[PDB]
RNA sequence: GUCCCUACUGAUGAACUCGUCGCAAUGGUAAUUCAGCUUAGUACGAGAGGAACCGCUGAUUCAGAUAAUUGGUUUUUGCGGUUGUCCGACCGGGCAGUGCCGCGAAGCUACCAUCUGCUGGAUAAUGGCUGAACGCCUCUAAGUCAGAAUCCAUGCCAG
RNA sequence: CUGUCCCUAUCUACUAUCUAGCGAAACCACAGCCAAGGGAACGGGCUUGGCAAAAUCAGCGGGGAAAGAA
RNA sequence: GGAAGUCGGAAUCCGCUAAGGACUGUGUAACAACUCACCUGCCGAAUGUACUAGCCCUGAAAAUGGAUGGCGCUCAAGCGU
């Protein structure tokens, strides 16, 4: 019989995944993602939006 | 109309079916083949239900009835009971028995005005029979088998009974019933007619190994295909059956 | 049923390679001086017998394959010996049979030497020497597993004639219209072309003819020479034409079309006739679209007529062409077939005694029809819409939806949801699909 | 072909090879000595065992002389070690007990003796049809 | 899928033909041979199973 | 699917819950436990085992004559689907189950007088 | 046995770990991938199966399934990574406003003597304008990270356990820009999520537990006998399992009031058992109950994350209609759904009469 | 007729302040086979016979789990019956190394019970594209496409 | 029915983790991780590679035992 | 039976010549048709047959993972002087 590491069966595998499985769970996570964005939604330095510095070795100590 | 067909591969379509003159009931599985050819055979003259009983798509060996009743063991459950009843007209009555032998279908032959079933029945049985079909119910015995709705067939228009019935035998079932009766195989050579035809006025579905010969047997005993089927083309052209089942 | 279940035959170089190959790759094959010598006898012993037991099972299966001359019915008997030389088909089988007796020995003989030797060397050189004497006699057995082969091939391609079955045997002379007729009552693929020899074997059709299947055999074709005198070809239709029990349709043409005189057709019948001992002969005169069979001198006539007027050899007249009359021949001779088959049988039956026998006493249960004294019918309610509905044909424009093509659309076989509410009859059809209460 | 049911469901296997069993039908035969049966896969020390509607291959202790000359199929009808039905439902009969069938699936009797097991009766057409009580 | 700049017509010169046009020879005839290898008969008799999509002439647009 | 009645003790053998067994005869018997199907087995009787819906209403344990009693019945001619039937059906049980209440308070109190 | 789970040694951590994060590709929306949950027990289910091909289609079929309750997860923080030569690195970890005694008990070891002194420093870098330094920290993750995920604990002091201490784990957002999921996991701070809005019903996920351990066992239990391949003594149980294709037929509010009621019985109850699930107590949260059997001892911690891979059965696919619940006593061979049902069938006793 | 070291399987562990949350070097690795429905009594075939890809559903072996249910187990010595003997009798109990018998929850178990077992790239035999060697030709030399349960990884286990 | 096997029952005998206290003997060149090579069917120390992290507890099914040759 | 060079047996000639075999293969029931040998036109300058001598591949292999000493080495860190 065909193993389950066969590519044909990965091909048939890659076609389901794609015509079918793929809008199912595209709907399925358009609904839950709405319902979790719901439940959600229910100077540079001085300000942080310029990134500085927070508060073994790679090199040899010279 | 003789047709041929199967269920998935099974020759044995009185397993699966059963025809009155009005309703049809098919076993529910896989595809709609079945139900297809039944329903282009049948094209909505009378209602085809898609049935089970038991839990098992045996419903042909399961029940019988006739065009005013149909009849289910006590093993069928509410939910299917429900299913025939929204299925089927107000016009034919429905009832499930307490019976010990719940192979309906396999104990009780029936037409639309007599009845014939296994002598080891009860009593209560046998009038709630003859009430719900509305029928004279009799206790005989065919080919000395017992299973008389797995061994034979019967329509208003005819009978298909055991190949190897004894002259007399077959006389006393004609004299009993009224409808004239003939013995045959199906299903190349099988025995079991009730299991390997399902048979109404105007219909017939046999098996896809049913043979040409015993096809036209088929036809000439219950009227099929217009045309003439008396039986009388089987008295007079007899050089096909006797060369065919010799 | 047939003999195409026959396993290749092998040439001899590929037999040896074969047998060779499996006892190499089956079979361990390293074995070191310093084991002991018992190890070393074992080691060499068991290598030649499985050399000669894959020779035995192969020599066997080609022995026992074949089928024996002997148990056949005389039609195919007679058949393979015109066919194959059965003589030259009997000495190979034994040349096959003596070569598994001479490999069996040398087995036994090496494997006593074996038994007895004394060293490593001396065992190599006595498998060597066996299993080299078996390959020189296989090389021997070149040419035999090459007849085999090609008798093999032939046997497997040829046709499945059912001796004794109703069979309607066509025959008669190069060019008459034998293929034509016989592709135009059955399927089966003969070919027609305007040369001499063009069917140069036995070709077989079936028809259906009330409710029973008939055999139809086309032969090749014979030619006016004293039986002992014919070809090869021509005595497969004369096999053909001796040990069939069946209607003879023997052709002859009107019209000089063939290229054999009409006293060449007359003749060849008288001559064959004692083949047509007692089958069921018809003659049928073909070409009437272009010669019918009035516009000839009454001399030739009145022969025919002479014909006629002897034993029940009739004759018909047809047109391979026209179809005018092929079915009218079919229905004629296939229906005096069927008669006389039945005839036979009640006779058979009928013993002297005066018993019916158990088999006609079973035809007759199957024939009788059983009917009420009183002879009063049974009324029945067949709907009005039977009467006056229309009968399904598959290749209708508008037809009706029906339920597997709609599961063919809505998926497949394993993937339609079937909806098992569509055909209830409510009070409120609203009411439909809707989930009953069951337990409170 | 061999005679192996198709789709059967996983059920508790509870008579096993060299098992001693009883004959439904009219046959003649009176018991049966199931030596085999059919489509099982093996391993090793495992005593192959079947269930209700599977194939085994068996042989007549005692019966008709006739029958008692040859080994034969047959298909057990009943089975006494419980099993669960997918309903759900656990069940088991009586005794253990099978009807002797020809390879092709065909019954050689006319009436089946008590009852008939479901799963039988499913998977054989002939059985439904010989059978006088199936449950 | 084909590879890139050829193009493929069901041309009304010929029934049951193709044209497989381009300007890269090396991608035009490895098309052709990919179609050609994937309609190919399995576990049948070649001298009996003709069938397939087989290329007929070769050639240029001009 | 259906609230079965255990064949020896009457307790209700829903599905999934307990044993059936089936008789040569032909009829099947129901069990809804292991005690059941044990005592079965060593063949003692429901009838005078003293844990059993049938020694209830033979010694007169619990009533058996009463309107709200032939209400309860299998029915074996069924009948069509009708959305205000079956509403009227549930509203209907609800108001047995409370009448059988209190009257099965009553019957208790009569007794134990 | 297996030479796959072989190291049989057993689980470092009583938790167990996800190891796997669906692939994150941006064109799907912003979603969390796991959650946690309690084993409770398993009941009984019968569904009205719609599976065609199957001899169970249109017929009832008796089911097992297993119930975890899971109460809202309270998220509580938002890591950072980033992929290097030698991995994924975790750049930088940014929490919120008060953490909560159960979190911190997690952060603890004996929480009774300590000072209870966590994050103290950390509310003051909210509290006092160092809203620069956190926004520095979001504005990183946004600019230098490309794998977000959100620290989420439950809550035991719903879970009715003797425990106090909660469970923090990382839960991947994926499906969307890393600005996007940054802003997602802020504006999550400090509110449950719910495992309605984690997962939904039918969806096929994967359990990740601890299978129960049995000890020193021998050969026997250990590999089903009649180098290290060949069968030794030792431990076996208590083993990091993960567990894949279960199929979540049912999200049960909680305080519906009548979480195990169908449509076919309308029948009023909760999935609580009659007498509360066996060594476990009652479910009264939001709970899952997925078919089959699941890794874990009652009461134990429970991961349930997506599947890594688009499904490729119909299974998945599958609608489910549940018929009836099983509510009887599982601490033995009970009957009776309710203490209704129960008291209608035996009629009133000596106990009742003497009371009123 | 001459209880110890080491390997393997697991379990602890000081030093790095304790703790929580992670990464993944390396090491192991897993799935296997059969059957049934549709294709279809179609292709093919004189006839008898009679496939295959796509889709669907089960079963065998192996593996990892689990206690809804069912079966088994009983020191629950939980409740009841009963033998010998004893505490004057009843009640309530003791002894017979768990007297014996029935039921027996909890727990533990059983393909005797149930659940689950997954996807990418690169290759061999081979089949090719373009094209020299060699003015024909060629799958090969340069370049290159596809292709086995094969190889290497992900999924999985240890860290 | 058995000059056959297995299981259940009984009897006989040997079968036993940690703490307190008491407390041997066998045996012991020194040791003890592997693979290839080390001409004398010889390796445990040598060559050159794999590697290689303190201190311990339990289980144990492997090695630390064998010829002498007509 | 059919066999026209090509299912078979034997010889295999002459003319025309530039050259063409009572024919090397494909094909037909036979033909027909194609093709080879050979010949002419175009092109244009070196070819092609057999051996010999170096190097390289194969020229036979089992079973715990291992060995030009190991790494590694390719106009060598290989081979000849
Ligand atoms: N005009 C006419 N010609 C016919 C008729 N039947 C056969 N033929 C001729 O027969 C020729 C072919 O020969 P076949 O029909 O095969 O005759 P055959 O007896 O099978 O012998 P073979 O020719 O060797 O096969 C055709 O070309 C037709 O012209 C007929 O009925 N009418
Ligand atoms: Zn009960």
């Amino acid at each position: 019989a065909k193993s389950a590491r066969a590519s044909r069966i990965k091909e048939n595998h890659q076609r389901f995944k794609k015509n079918i499985a793929g809008p199912v769970e595209a709907a399925r996570l358009e609904r839950l993602s709405a319902k979790l964005m719901a439940i959600a939604q229910a100077s540079g330095v001085k300000s942080g939006k310029s990134i500085g510095r927070k508060d073994s070795s790679i090199v040899f100590p010279m | 109309m003789a047709v041929r067909a199967q269920f998935e591969n099974s020759n044995e379509v009185g397993v699966f079916a059963t025809l009155t003159n009005s309703y049809c009931l098919v076993a529910l599985g896989a595809s709609e083949n079945f139900y297809s050819v039944f329903e282009a055979e049948l094209q909505d003259v009378i209602p085809i239900c898609r049935t089970t009983i038991a839990g098992t798509r045996i419903i042909g060996r399961l029940t019988a009835g006739n065009r005013k009743g149909l009849l289910v063991p006590t093993t069928t459950t509410d939910q299917e009971l429900q299913h025939l009843r929204n299925s089927l007209p107000d016009d034919i009555r429905i009832q499930r028995i307490e019976e010990r032998l719940s192979a309906l279908g396999n104990v009780i032959v029936c037409n639309d005005h007599t009845a014939l079933i296994h002598p080891d029945l009860e009593r209560e049985t046998e009038e709630i029979i003859a009430d719900v079909l509305g029928v004279e119910v009799f206790r005989q015995t065919i080919a000395d088998h017992v299973l008389v709705g797995s061994y034979m067939a019967l329509s208003n228009q005819g009978g298909l009974v055991h190949p190897k019935t004894s002259i007399q035998d077959q006389d006393e079932l004609s004299s009993l019933l009224g409808v004239p009766l003939v013995a045959g195989s199906v299903n190349r050579g099988s025995n079991v007619i009730g299991g390997g035809m399902v048979v109404n006025d105007w219909l017939a579905v046999t098996g896809l190994d049913t043979t040409a010969p015993e096809l036209s047997v088929i036809e000439s005993v219950f009227r099929l295909g217009e045309g003439a089927g008396p039986g009388a083309i089987n008295t007079s052209m007899k050089n096909t059956i006797v060369e065919s089942f010799y | 049923t047939g003999w195409k279940d026959i396993p290749p035959v092998p040439t001899a170089q590929e037999f040896i390679d074969i047998v060779l190959s499996r006892t190499q790759r089956r079979l361990p094959t390293q074995i070191r001086p310093g084991f002991k010598i018992s190890r070393i006898r074992a080691f060499y012993t068991r290598k030649v017998k499985f050399t000669q037991e894959t020779c035995s099972e192969k020599f066997g299966a080609i022995i026992s394959s074949f089928p024996v001359l002997s148990d056949q019915h005389p039609f195919h008997r007679d058949l393979m010996n015109i066919l194959y030389d059965a003589d030259h088909f009997k000495v190979a089988l034994g040349q096959i049979s003596t070569a598994k007796n001479l490999i069996e020995t040398i087995s036994r003989d090496y494997v006593r030497l074996l038994k007895y030797a004394q060293s490593l060397y001396q065992c190599k050189q006595l498998k060597r020497a066996a299993l080299g004497r078996m390959a020189t006699l296989i090389k021997r057995l070149k040419d035999p597993l090459i007849y085999l082969d090609q008798v093999r091939q032939h046997l497997a391609r040829l046709p499945d004639i059912n001796p004794t079955t109703r069979t309607l045997l066509v025959a008669g002379f190069p060019n008459v219209g034998k293929s034509s007729f016989v592709r135009s009552v059955t399927r089966a693929d003969t070919p027609v072309e305007p040369y001499a020899f063009t069917t140069k074997s036995l070709f077989v059709g079936h028809l259906d003819y009330k409710y029973l299947r008939y055999q139809v055999i086309d032969t090749p074709g014979i030619l006016d020479h004293p039986l002992e005198e014919m070809n090869t070809i021509e005595m497969q239709s004369v096999t053909a034409l001796a040990h069939l029990r069946a209607a003879v349709l023997y052709f002859m043409d009107i019209s000089e079309q063939c290229g054999f005189s009409l006293k060449a057709q007359i003749n060849l019948f008288k001559s064959i006739k004692p083949l047509f001992a007692n089958k069921m002969v018809f003659i049928v005169l073909n070409k009437m679209d272009i010669k019918k069979f009035e516009e000839l001198d009454p001399e030739m006539q009145q022969e025919i007529n002479d014909l006629t007027k002897s034993g029940e050899v009739e004759i018909l007249r047809a047109s391979c062409a026209t179809q005018e009359g092929v079915q009218e021949v079919k229905n004629h001779v296939c229906e005096r077939l069927l008669v006389e088959r039945v005839s036979q049988k009640l006779k058979a039956g009928t013993h002297s005694n005066g018993n019916i026998g158990t088999r006609l006493q079973e035809v007759m249960a199957r024939i009788h029809v059983a009917t009420p004294m009183d002879g009063t019918t049974r009324e029945t309610f067949i709907p009005e819409a039977v009467k006056n509905l229309k009968k399904y044909d598959k290749n209708d424009p508008n037809r009706r939806v029906l339920a597997r093509d709609i599961e063919e659309a809505n998926g497949g076989a394993g993937v339609f949801n079937v909806d098992l509410r569509k055909d209830w009859i409510l009070e409120n059809p609203e009411w439909k699909y809707d989930k009953i209460p069951e337990i409170f | 072909k061999r005679g192996a049911p198709g789709g059967k469901l996983k059920m508790t296997l509870g008579l096993p090879v060299g098992a001693i069993m009883n004959c439904a039908d009219n046959s003649g035969a009176r018991n049966l000595y199931i030596i085999a049966v059919k489509g099982a896969g093996a391993r090793l020390n495992r005593l192959p065992a079947g269930g209700v509607g599977d194939m085994v291959m068996a042989t007549v202790k005692k019966g008709k002389p006739e029958l008692r000359k040859k080994v034969h199929p047959a298909v057990i009808v009943r089975q006494a070690k419980p099993w669960k039905r997918f309903d759900g439902v656990f069940l088991y009969f009586e005794d253990n007990a099978g009807v002797i069938v020809n390879p092709k699936g065909e019954m050689k009797g006319s009436a089946i003796t008590g009852p008939v097991g479901k799963e039988a009766a499913e998977l054989w057409p002939r059985i439904a049809s010989n059978a006088g009580v199936v449950m | 899928v084909m590879a890139p700049g050829v193009e493929v017509e069901i041309s009304k010169a010929q029934k049951d033909e193709l044209i497989l046009s381009g300007n890269s020879l090396e991608a035009v005839s490895q098309s052709a041979a990919d179609i050609q290898q994937i309609c190919k008969v399995r576990n049948k008799d070649i001298r009996k199973f003709l069938d397939g999509i087989y290329v007929s002439e070769k050639g240029n647009i001009v | 699917m259906r609230i079965e009645n255990c064949f020896f003790c009457g307790r209700p053998a829903w599905p999934s819950k307990g044993i059936t067994f089936m008789r040569n005869d032909g009829k099947a018997f129901r069990f809804c436990r292991s005690k059941c199907h044990k005592n079965f087995k060593m063949k003692r009787n429901p009838r005078k085992l003293k844990w059993t819906k049938a020694y209830r209403k033979n010694a007169g344990k619990e009533m058996v004559v009463d309107s709200t009693l032939q209400f309860a019945a299998r029915r074996n001619v069924p009948v069509r689907y009708n959305r205000e039937l079956w509403q009227k059906t549930l509203k209907a049980m609800e108001r047995i189950s409370e009448i059988r209440a209190r009257r099965e308070r009553v019957f208790y109190k009569k007794r134990m007088a | 046995g297996s030479l796959a789970f072989l190291p049989r040694k057993r689980a470092a951590r009583h938790r167990g770990r996800v190891k796997s994060f669906p692939k994150d590709d941006p064109k799907k929306p912003v979603h969390l991938t796991a959650a946690m949950g309690y084993k409770a027990g398993m009941t009984t289910i019968v569904r009205d199966l719609d599976r065609p091909g199957a001899k169970a289609h249109k017929k009832e079929v008796v089911e097992a399934v297993t119930i975890i309750d899971c109460p809202p997860m309270v998220v509580v923080g938002l890591v950072g990574y980033i992929e290097t030569p030698r991995g994924l690195r975790s750049l930088t970890t940014v929490w919120a406003e008060h953490l909560s005694d159960e979190v911190k008990r997690r952060f603890y070891k004996n929480w009774y003597k300590s000072k209870k002194k966590a994050f103290t420093k950390y509310a003051k870098k909210y509290a006092e304008n160092n809203g620069a330094s956190i926004t520095r920290e979001l504005e990183r993750i946004k600019k230098y990270c490309t794998v977000v995920r959100v620290l989420a604990h439950t809550q035991i002091r719903k879970t009715p356990l003797k425990q106090k201490k909660a469970h923090l784990m990382e839960i991947q957002i994926n499906g969307g820009s890393v600005a996007d999921k940054v802003e997602f996991g802020r504006s999550l701070f400090e509110k449950p999520v719910t495992i309605d809005t984690i997962f939904e019903k039918d969806e096929m996920i994967d359990v990740i537990a601890v299978t129960k351990g049995h000890g020193f066992v021998g050969v026997t239990a250990r590999w089903g006998t009649k180098q290290w391949t060949v069968a030794r003594a030792g431990q076996m149980g208590y083993h990091h399992r993960t567990s894949v294709n279960h199929k979540i037929y049912r999200i049960g509010k909680g305080d519906d009031e009548a979480n195990a009621s169908t449509e076919t019985d309308l029948t009023k109850k909760k999935i609580t058992p009659m007498g509360g699930f066996v060594r476990y107590g009652e479910v009264n949260n939001d709970y899952v109950m997925i078919k089959g059997s699941v890794p874990g001892v009652k009461k134990r911690i429970m991961t349930l994350r997506k599947s890594l891979f688009t499904h490729t059965s119909r299974k998945a696919l599958e609608k489910v209609e549940l018929k009836w619940i099983d509510t009887s006593s599982e601490f033995g061979h009970g009957a009776f759904q309710t203490a209704a049902e129960k008291k209608q069938f035996m009629g009133t006793l000596k106990k009742d009469l003497q009371t009123s």
